[PDB]
This record gives C-alpha cells, structure tokens and sequence, in this order.
RNA sequence: CCGCGGCGCG
C-alpha cells in the first residue's frame, strides 16, 4: 500500500502532535530539541487478520484507515536547535499540500 | 517508487566550550583547557587584560620563531590604530590625521609601494580613517619579510617599548613578574573538530542482528570498540576477571547481561559466566563447511 | 444513510450476543466520549445515536447545574428564565447535537477507549456467565499464572480467580490441577469480570456429603453435619434418612467410594465420617470420631454435656488442634 | 533487512544458495529427461563450479559480481582476513558502558584521580542510579526511575556523587602501545564535555594535547573493582614494566 | 455594558432576558468557561472588591 | 581514606591472593549482610575490605576457619531445628 | 561447559542428523505477505517460526502451548531463538 | 590461566580433571 | 535586553525587506546597546519609524526612568521608501553573565 | 540495519 504523510500519530502526546500543522509538517521557525518529532508518517500496517474491534469498530466508524503502522521521522538524539527551512518535492502526477 | 520527499534544514548557533580544538597560522595546534573570569588573567599597567595565554615552551622545540615576529608586528600594528582611535575620538582636523597616516605609509626602506593621501579626497580620507580604527592592516610578500630593524622603526612610530615586552600584573597576585613578557595580537583560526560532536557515550541500547554486540558511531548510539592491543595490555596485568567480564557479559552473553541488569538494580554485583554465542556462530560456520567440530564434555 | 451501523448490528456473531442496540448505545457513548476528548472544549455528550436506518447522530448534554460543570456545554440558573424556569442542579437535557466526525486522531482515541468499551461489553457478557446461577457447584481449571493468588484463563466467558486461602494451600490452582466449589461472589476483576473456583470453602468440601454417595443427594442420607477443614480433612456426622442403617460407610463409600474420593478436586484430603444412632449416647460418642466413650452424662438444665472419653488412643477426643471435638458438639 | 519501501537487501550467501539450488533443480530434472552426454556435462560442470564459488569466491571462476565489479562474499571470505570473524569479531569486541572524548589538563587534580564530564556520568551509571533511588524509595518502578532521571531532578546528583565517590574507572587511548596505555583512576565530576587528566600520567600515555581522543570503561563486579584498585591504580605503577626506569618524570 | 456589569449578576440573576437564542444559551457556557461569569460573581455595582486599582 | 594497597601487599606476599581474599570478604559483607570490623567513613564495602586486611586480622585461612565454624554451627542449628520439628508432633 | 575441542571431517549421514529437512525451493520470501515459502531458503517447518510461540497458521499463541506441532503448518511452538542454531 | 585466574585454575586442575 | 520581538520575521536567520542588514547584526547591535533605569525593573521598549536613513537609540520612544547613555548609537539602516520597521524590546535587570542557552529551563512559556 | 570506495584526524 502507499505510505502517507499525516498530522496524526497514535500513542504519542499532543505536545508532540502540536508543533505540526494540519498537513503534518512542523511550523517554520519552531524551536525543537532532541527526541522530538519532525513529520508524522504512517505506513500500511497490513490487515492480515480480523479482530472483533476490526469486525465492528471499523464498520461502525466506517473509517478504513484503520490500524496503521507508524514510521514518523523523529529528531536524532544529541542535536537540537531551530528549524530554518522546509523543502518538499512530490513526484509528478501526485497531489500536493498547502505548504507546497 | 517514492511519493514525496520532505527536506528539513535545521540550524545550531554553537559557541566555544572548553576542550575544543584551536589553532593559529604556524602549526601551533592546541586545545582550550579552561575558561576563567576576566579579572584572573594578567593585565597591563594601562588596565587592558590579555585574552590568550600560550605556552612559550612550544617555540624552541618546534623552531616556530616566526610566530614571535608576527606577535611583535601584531602588537606594533594595533598600536597604530589606537592612537588613530585617540585622534579621531577627540574630533581633530583631518590634516592632522593625513600627515600621521602619511608618516605610516612612507615609513621603512625604499619599498616599491608609494602613496599620497593628499591626492585622494577629504571625505574619503576620513572614511578610510574611520575604517582604519581597528589597527592599520599590514602585509608582507612571502619571501620578502620586513627586517627586524624595520619592525623597531615602525614601533618607534607607535609609543611602545623597543624590545617588545611589557611588565604585567596578575589579578590573583597583583605584583610584577620578575621577567617582562612579550605580548601582541595573534590571528587565530577555528577548526571543525568540535569537542561536542566528538563526545559520545552509551549505557545500553540496540545490538547487532547477525551477532549480538553493540554498534559503533555517534549516530544510532554506537559503543566504543575494544581492540586487541589493549586486550594484551590487560593480559599484562593480572586482570583475569575484568577481561572475562568485559568479553562475555557486556559483549556477547545475551542471557548473562539481562541477569546482571536485574542484579545491578538489585544491588548485587555477581557476574554469571556463560557461553559466547559468537563463538557458537563461528562454530556453526565451521560446521557449514562439512567438517565436524564439537565440544568434548562439560 | 450510511447503513454501516446496520451492517455492524447485523454482523452479528458478537452483535447478537449483546443487544441489537448495545452497539448503538454503549459503543456510541464511547465514540461520543472520544469525540469530546478530541474537542478542546470538553462538552459532555448524551449521545442521541441510533442505528435504526443509518442516521448516526448525537446530542450534547446540558449538565444543568448551578456551576460550570461541563463548562463547554454547561447550563446555569443565569439562563433559567430563558429556559422556561426549569434550570436547576441535576438536569442533563440536550444542550446541543453533533453530526459526524471522521477524526483519525479520535480514531486513535477510539483504539484507546472505544476498544476498551468493546472490552467492557465483553465484561458485561462475562458477568452474565461467571455467576449466572448466583452461586452453584461449578468446576474450574487454571491456565494463567498470577502472584499472591491463582489466576485461571477458563471458560464462562470470563476468567477465574482462586484465593490462597479459598483454595487448597498446598495444591493451588495451577497448570495441571482443577478445582470445584460454589462461590456466590463474582465482582469486577481485571480486564473484565471473572468467575471464582475455590475448592476449599465449606460449599466445596463439605458439600460433597450430598454428591459422593450413590443416594446422598436423593434425600436418602440424613447428613446431620458437614464440617471440613480447607482441603485438609473432615470428620462429620452423616446419617441415613428413614433407613436406620450405618451410614458412616455410606458417607465413606463402598470399598473407598467416598472416603478418598469426596475431596479429590479439593486438594486430595483424607477424611473419616462419623456414626449416629437413635439414642443420645452413641451420637455423642461418635461425633468426635475417633472417640472411645466409656461413660456419658448430660444435664437438661444447662447447655453443658459430659462426653467422657479415654486418653490412650483417643487423641482425637480432645484434638491437638480441634480436629474431631470441634465438629462433635455441633 | 527491511529497507525503505519494503525493499530487502541480504548477504551474498543467499544468492549463492539460490543459484546452487536452482542449478541442482535443473540437473535433477535433466536426470529424468535423459539428455545426451554433451548436455549433462555442461550442467554438472557449471553446478560444480557454482558450488566451488560458494565455498570460495573468485579464486578460479572469478565470481566477482555481487554489486557490479564488487566480489561476492563467500564462506572463505567469512573467516579469512582482517574483516573475517577472528580478528574482526572474536579477539576484539564492541562493548557498552563506555565513552570517548578529547583530553585536557587538570592542575588541581591529584595523581590518583581523573577528570570526568557530568553528562557521561549521568548517562553511564544509570543502572547504579536505578537501584539506589529505589533503595532510597524515591523511585518505585524502573519506569518511574527512568522517567524521573530523564527530567534531571536536582536530587539525583547527590546519589550520583554517592555511587561514584568510591568507584574506579578505566582510561584507554586508542593507539594503544604498552602496559601503561591503560590506567585506572578515581573520577571527580567536572562540568564540560572534556576530560581532565593528571599531566604526569600523560607522559606515560605518550599522549599530546593536540586533540587526542581516548575512551573510558567501567568495571561492575566487586572483584572487578578489587582488581582495578589492586593493579591498575596509577600509584601502583611508577616503574616501567620494560625496565627499572621511573615513569613519573615531570616533563 | 461592563464585563463586571454582566458579572454583577450572579449565576442566577443574569437571566433578565429570555430573548437569547439557543446558541446564545450554548454561548452562555463560554461565560462560564471564562471562569469569571455564571459562577456567582457579584460586584459592588460595576467593579468588585478585588477589582480595585488604588 | 585509601589510596594504595602496598601495606596489604607486604602483609600478604602475593598481589593475586590479595584480590581473591578481598573479593571473598567483600562478598560476605555486601551480599548476606554482616558487620564491618573497622569504623567506616561513608565508603562502599570494597574499600572497607582493604582497611580490614591491612589491620592484620583477616587473611585467607582466617576467612576459611570462620566460614567452616559458621557452617558447622548452622549445620548443628539445622539439626536441633529438625529434631524440634519432629518433637512438635511428639 | 567444556574441556576440549575436537575437529574432524563429517559423514553425510551424521550431517543430515544435524539437518532437520532438505531445502527444495529457491524462493526466499512471499511478496506482499512477507513470510517464507515451504522448503525455501527461509522456512519455518525446517528452521522455525519468526514470531515467538506463534505458528504460521497462528492457532497457538500461549505459553503453555509447548512443543506441539500444528497440522496446518509443521511448525513448533517455541521462541525464535532456536533459529540461531537449527 | 595467567593472572588472578591462575589461582582458580590451580584449584580447577587439582580438584577435578586429575 | 534579553529578548526581542521583531514583527516582520519568523526566526533570527531569516531577513525582512527594506533592511540592509541581517537580523544577527541587529541582535549584536542591540547587544552593544546600553540603557539606564531606576524605578521599574522589567521595562518594555518599542519603536516605529519609516523613511530612509540611519537608526539610533534616540529614535526609541522614551519613558520616565528609561534612558539611553549613548543616544547616537546606531541600531540598523533602512534603504527602502516604504519599509516601516517595528519591534518591541524586552529588557531585564540582572548580574553577571548568562547565556541564552540556559533559558531552556523555562520549558513552559518560551 | 547490509556492505564497497573516498576524505580527514590522531
Ligand atoms: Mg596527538
Ligand atoms: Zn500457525
């Protein structure tokens, strides 16, 4: 399946998911420290089975995201400082976000 | 096979910090040891504190005499700008500056460089003088160095002692040293071998997958790599248990380290000898070639 | 309409086990709580959610009080005259109504909380089967290990727990053992409700007096007393109803059918039943079995009897820790 | 290895096994077809030489292509040479509970002591920290202690001083020459990222102050500390093991 | 007209007008969410005793 | 405090035996707590052993004789404990 | 846990006594469901489960599920560490 | 069997393996 | 001064139209700026000015006890006709030397 | 993560 950039990561605090915009990219000029999150990225976890939660809650919500594997990019330890720039390229024929 | 790339550029305003790598222009490589408050370093009779303290003992051993001459020029050079700073601060008339600067550029022997400020301007001359406040810049061709007598003559244009050393007072003591010391203005570089990104340590993290040892490199939390030379160095001592501990528990014995980790937090410090599976791995590789190898007993 | 709610209600292997509106009420309230948490203004939601035809809706409760309780959707007496003079402390009328929310972040909150609500529905079904008889003689097998107790990943749509004293101490409920007994207390345990198998209580060991002999539970064995230590031993007076025969052997079984077999699931205890008769002396002599009574006396003016006994082979007449005399006077 | 995008890289041995099993399958099919002897000789010879390459790369057949023009790593490669198994992984290991940095002078520092950055102490001795805080009862779980130490409460420094006050540490310079190439000391905490050192020891190390790096290792067991304090103390060694000359000359 | 005038009425007396809409009653919770109104606030007339800047 | 081990070395004429006996002694202090035999100055048991051995009242056989008398005492204590347990039923 | 080391040439019968099966397929891993193929260079009935105490069919996920081999997959119920030596 | 471990191994080959 | 709130900027490494210096030069210039104060202790400064020419501390709007020892000290330089510069300056009283890195201990308002 | 080469430092 296709990997996706999003402003949503499970099992993390809203403090981590606060520097991000709605499109999942940290604000320009936001101060950052070690261990923080840069861009929320999620990858298809693979169904591989169906549980009662996946039997019902997925059907009840209708949201077929549904349980997804996190691959978000985190600050490497030791380094800190301030973000100066965000540069993005998308492959031709693919949608683009607001910061682009 | 890729959708998008996100590039992030991040910046660090990193300052000096003791232990950094520092150097000049004559192979006088060095390292900053300690930063001390201003009053501690020696200061002249005029109150100005020196900035850099260097060891003279590197000079005769390495025959780097030229940096001493460069120091004498630097003291000589900054002397010119200061008086110019004194002249312009008290808003004197420009012709007083002119001849003084005219004294500077006609000094020395019959050098090919000839200038006449009277032909330049007035306001541009004033602007040059303002730009000249931080010491009058001098240059010398590579194999055409100015003679020592010329250096002394240029010092005579300034108001500093001919020999080029000054009596200094130490803030802790407050007394003159027994021997006068040469001071000046050195040009100092800076090196990318920063101490902070050299510094790295590793308590406990991931391990290899093919074998079960920690990795290397400051990135991804690598550990120090213990080489063979120092293994024989410990072997020169009676460091039996140290060597066994370090080569078994904290390197290979997966079950052993976990037990000790339980033991350490429990206040126990008893080592558990085990079986180096890296040897077992190698064993199986030897078994891979169709040659039987085995352990005789317990 | 969405009709996915209708499909979920007609899933229906786990949907029909609970009510058809169980998903439309409990899981809907969980989703409303997840949406309220996803909202910075934490509005209390009395979810008006129905799965009749697919119109998944909601409602925000007023939480009407004289204060700022649920301040995101609160009401007060400062609008009582604007609320038809019916605003006081206690009301939870619908202040607002939500419409829809995809809310992938609240989908993570759903995996945290609505999944816990699915587990809560599982717990509700678990409590409906752990003690469905409100106390009865049932069995139990241990499959999970827990400290300071005996866990059991067993049936009855739930788990089971055995106390260190409610079960056999020397043989706890563990891998390779089973228990049997009656426990009328089934409260909410960890990760949902759980059952209780305890083969050391009186309703487990002493209850074998009507389940061990071939005619014990058919009202053919007048078991006058059922006293037993927890998985240790027993010495009680069991007689035969309208038979006038020696029922000590009947309570002990024929050739070892109820002596070493009445407490097999209790921890392997060794017991010895007592005898009785139509006279008031033989019963008193045998109630402290093994007891040898060469004399008997009783006073009808006070609650004090004189069951004389020897001391040579009558160590159970007085007991080192009350093993036969304690179950004798009663 | 699960690289980016679900692509998988692996050792060359996998490719050798793949080609060997493929050629074996082709041969065992060719047994049933009963091909003429010219055909079967080619099959058996290329199978034999592929097995040969699996045992030893490139010595005859020049199987020099894994990545283009980069020879595939064989089983003979797995043991032979510096980057094999013995010299690469058995005599020399990688260890945790260790660090490295640049050196500097300590003039106030006594001979039987070494400088030490505080940050390495906090990072390194955390297993000792976890037990002692639990001993003090300030922490309750390993999770609690780990969370508490990572916010650097002011109370942790006293306990860290306690656990380090009577513990020895090892100093080793990477270009190891001789027995004095490793020493042991009783550390003192100094702010910074450098390491202070007693200058008289520096002559024994034959180490400059031009930016030389060196490493630290820490013993754990009781007997480890006892051996360290019995033998590798600087005070223990004041004569060269090579000859009866002292090694404490002011330089 | 003052923020202490709407807060001069307590959490009960501020119901002088029922002309406010249904959303306004929901918007009345924002005054409660302001932690200064709809809680029993009672100023002197405009300002309270703690609103003095003397 | 303690800086060197030369006194202990001149006491026990082997550097290697010194570390062994000290490790054993420190093992009985740290695990299975007993008392030290010398006033301490807020130091761990490792230094404490060096104080103890340098005072000339612990050596290898002193530990040996103390351990064997302790083990025979606890064996005797186990004997009376077992006899008392048997007599409890009697 | 030893006192001596012996080295010698091997016999094919005792070699297969080490062996727990023959590899027959050159396929390494199934795509889009990353599990090994039967009798491939990677395998579970030959070498072991990737997940600890979880058969490929996944009908045994329990500590007391010990040593049993499923009928759907000929895979033991044991931690993956045995794959280091099998 | 060189340093402090020699004392252990001296016991090792003496007690057993002899 | 301890911190600045230049309006038309996001971080000290970017620039703003109409200024012939970068923000770092601004920071160092105000670093070399000195003030006088008696009564208040956390005074706040600001400035609004347009036009082409030098920028000096005398251009700062004054206060009661807020004074400038050297009012002719240059701050920056403007070159564009319509390049209205604007900021507010936060000044603190203290002692000794303290780096900006150590302010990370706040961790709740910065 | 797996390795080849390069550069630099000591
Ligand atoms: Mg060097
Ligand atoms: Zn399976």
């Amino acid at each position: 399946g296709p990997e996706e950039i999003t402003a949503d990561i499970p099992n993390v605090g809203e403090a981590a998911l606060s520097k991000l915009d709605e499109s999942g990219i940290v604000y320009i000029g936001a101060e950052v420290t070690g261990g923080d999150i840069l861009v929320g990225k999620v990858t298809p976890k693979g169904e591989t089975q169906l549980t009662p939660e996946e039997k019902l809650l997925r059907a009840i919500f209708g949201e077929k995201a549904s349980d997804v594997k996190d691959s978000s990019l985190r600050v490497p330890n030791g380094v800190s400082g301030t973000v100066i720039d965000v540069q993005v390229f998308t492959r031709d024929g693919v949608e683009k976000d607001k910061r682009a | 096979g890729v959708l998008k790339i996100v590039k992030v550029y991040l910046a660090v305003k990193r300052r000096i910090q003791p232990g950094d790598k520092m150097a000049g222009r004559h192979g006088n490589k060095g390292v900053i040891s300690k930063i001390n408050p201003i009053e501690d370093m020696p200061y002249d009779e005029n109150g100005t504190p020196v900035d850099i303290v260097l060891n003279p003992l590197g000079v005769p051993s390495r025959m780097n005499i030229g940096q001493i001459l460069e120091t004498h020029l630097g003291m000589a050079a900054k002397g010119i700008g200061d008086k110019i700073n004194a002249m312009l601060k008290q808003q004197q008339e420009v012709a007083k500056l002119r001849e003084f600067i005219q004294r500077a550029y006609d000094l020395g022997a019959d050098v090919r460089q000839k200038v006449d400020l009277s032909t330049f301007s007035d306001e541009e001359v004033m602007r040059l003088a303002e730009n000249l406040r931080k010491g009058m810049p001098i240059a010398t061709p590579v194999f055409d160095g100015a003679k020592e007598a010329e250096i002394k003559e240029l010092l005579k244009l300034g108001d500093l002692p001919t020999s080029g050393q000054i009596r200094l007072y130490d803030g802790r003591t407050g007394e003159q040293f027994e021997r006068p010391v040469t001071v000046g203005y050195m040009y100092m570089l800076k090196l990318n071998h920063l101490v902070d990104d050299k510094m790295h340590a590793r308590s406990t993290g991931s391990y290899s997958l093919v074998t079960q040892q920690p990795l290397g490199g400051k990135a991804q939390f690598g550990g120090q790599r213990f080489g063979e030379m120092e293994v024989w160095a410990l072997e020169a001592y009676g460091a039996a248990y140290t060597l066994q501990e370090m080569l078994t528990v904290k390197s290979d014995d997966v079950n052993g380290r976990t037990k000790m980790y339980k033991n350490i937090v429990d206040g126990n410090h008893q080592m558990e000898p085990g079986m180096p599976e890296s040897f077992n791995v190698l064993l199986k590789e030897i078994r891979s070639l169709g040659i039987n190898i085995e352990l005789e007993d317990e | 309409m969405n009709k996915e709610i209708l499909a979920v209600v007609e899933a229906v292997s786990n949907e029909k086990a609970l009510p058809r509106e169980k998903i439309f009420e409990a899981l809907e309230s969980a989703l409303a709580t997840a949406t309220k948490k996803k909202y910075e203004q934490e509005i209390d939601v009395r979810v008006q959610i129905d799965r009749k035809s697919g119109d998944f809706d909601t409602f925000r409760r007023w939480l009407v009080v004289d204060e700022v309780t649920q301040p995101t959707k609160e009401i007060t007496l400062e609008a009582a005259r604007y609320e038809d003079e019916s605003l006081n402390l206690g009301d939870y009328v619908e202040d607002q109504i939500e419409s829809v929310t995809f809310d992938r972040i609240t989908t993570q909150t759903a995996k945290q909380v609505i999944v816990q609500k699915v587990r809560e529905a599982e717990r509700a079904m678990v409590v409906d089967q752990f003690r469905e008889h409100e106390g009865e003689i049932i069995t139990g097998v241990v499959k999970k290990v827990n400290r300071d107790n005996i866990s059991l990943d067993l049936g009855n749509n739930a788990e089971a727990v055995i106390l260190r004293e409610d079960m056999l101490p020397r043989e706890n409920f563990r891998p390779g053992d089973r228990v049997r007994g009656v426990l009328y207390s089934v409260r909410p345990e960890a990760r949902g409700a759980q059952l209780f198998v305890t083969r050391s209580k009186p309703e487990m060991l002493i209850e074998l007096f009507r389940i061990e002999v071939p005619e014990i539970g058919e009202e053919v064995i007048e078991i006058k007393a059922a006293a037993r230590d927890p998985g240790s031993r027993a010495k009680i007076a069991v007689k035969t109803n309208d038979k006038r025969i020696d029922p000590v052997g009947a309570c002990v079984g024929m050739r070892g059918a109820r002596v070493q077999a009445v407490s097999t699931e209790l921890g392997g205890e060794r017991i010895d039943i007592v005898l009785w008769d139509d006279n008031p002396a033989q019963f008193v002599i045998n109630a402290m079995a093994p007891a040898d009574v060469a004399s008997i006396v009783v006073d009808e003016d006070k609650h004090t009897m004189d069951i004389a006994v020897e001391a040579g082979n009558l160590a159970q007449a007085i007991g080192r820790n009350g093993q036969n005399v304690r179950l004798a006077s009663q | 290895v699960p690289l980016d995008g679900g692509r998988f890289a692996t050792s060359d041995l996998n490719d050798l096994y793949r080609r060997v099993i493929n050629r074996n399958n082709r041969l065992k099919r060719l047994l049933d077809l009963a091909a003429p002897d010219i055909i079967v000789r080619n099959e058996k010879r290329m199978l034999q030489e592929a097995v040969d390459a699996l045992l030893d790369n490139g010595r005859r057949g020049r199987a020099i292509t894994g990545s283009n023009k980069r020879p595939l790593k064989s089983l003979a490669d797995m043991i032979k040479g510096k980057q094999g198994r013995f010299r690469q992984n058995l005599l020399g290991k990688r260890v945790d509970y260790s660090g490295r940095s640049v050196i500097t002078v300590g003039p106030y520092l006594r001979l039987h002591q070494c400088g030490l950055p505080k940050k390495m102490a906090l990072e390194l001795f955390k297993p000792f920290i976890y037990g002692k805080l639990e001993l003090r009862g300030l922490a309750t779980t390993i999770k609690a202690a780990k969370k508490m130490v990572e916010r650097e409460e002011a109370v942790v420094w006293d306990i860290l001083d306690e656990v380090i006050r009577e513990h020895p540490v090892l100093l080793n310079r990477a270009p190891t020459l001789h027995r004095l190439g490793i020493q042991a000391f009783e550390p003192v905490l100094i702010e910074g990222k450098a390491i202070q050192l007693h200058p008289l020891v520096c002559a024994a190390y034959n180490a400059d102050f031009d930016g030389d790096q060196m490493a630290v290792h820490v013993p754990l067991t009781l007997e480890a500390q006892l051996e360290a304090r019995a033998l590798m103390m600087s005070t223990n060694n004041i004569l060269s093991p090579a000859n009866g000359e002292p090694i404490i000359v002011p330089s | 007209h003052y923020i202490g005038d709407l807060v001069q009425r307590t959490e009960v007396e501020l119901l002088k007008t029922p002309n406010l809409g249904k959303k306004s009653l929901t918007e009345i919770k924002d005054v409660l969410a302001s932690r200064g109104l709809s809680l029993g606030m009672r100023l002197e007339n405009w300002p309270p005793a703690s609103i003095a800047d003397e | 405090a303690r800086v060197t081990v030369q006194d202990a070395v001149e006491k026990i004429g082997n550097r290697f035996d010194l570390v062994l006996v000290a490790a054993r002694r420190a093992r009985q202090m740290q695990v299975g707590g007993k008392d030290p035999l010398v006033p301490e100055e807020n130091d761990k048991t490792t230094v404490i052993a060096l104080r103890e051995i340098e005072e000339g009242l612990i050596n290898n056989q002193i530990l040996d004789v103390r351990e064997r008398q302790e083990q025979q005492e606890q064996e005797a204590a186990e004997l009376q404990a077992v006899t008392a347990i048997a007599e409890g039923r009697r | 846990e030893f006192d001596a080391i012996k080295i010698a040439l091997a016999s094919p019968d005792m070699i297969r006594s080490w062996s727990f099966g023959e590899v027959k397929k050159p396929e390494t891993i199934n795509y889009r469901t990353f599990k090994p193929e039967r009798d491939g260079l990677f395998c579970a009935r030959i070498f072991g489960p990737v997940k600890d105490y979880e058969c490929l069919c996944g009908k045994y996920k329990r500590l007391k599920h010990r040593g049993v081999i499923c009928e759907k997959c000929g895979v033991e119920v044991t931690q993956t560490k045995v794959r280091r030596e099998r | 069997p060189a340093g402090t471990g020699y004392a252990y191994h001296q016991d090792r080959m003496r007690r057993r393996a002899a | 001064v301890t911190e600045v709130e230049i309006d038309g900027v996001l971080h000290e490494y970017s620039t703003k139209e109409g200024v012939q210096e970068d923000i770092l030069e601004i920071l160092l210039n105000l670093k070399g700026l000195a003030v006088r104060v008696q009564g208040k202790d956390e005074v706040i400064l600001t400035l609004n000015k347009s036009g082409i020419g030098p920028v000096t501390a005398a251009d700062i709007t004054h206060d009661g006890d807020v004074e400038i020892v050297k009012p002719q000290h240059v701050i920056c330089h403007l070159t564009d006709e319509n390049a209205s510069i604007s900021m507010r300056i936060k000044v603190q009283r203290g002692r000794g030397y303290v780096p900006a890195s150590t302010r990370i201990h706040s961790e709740e308002d910065e």
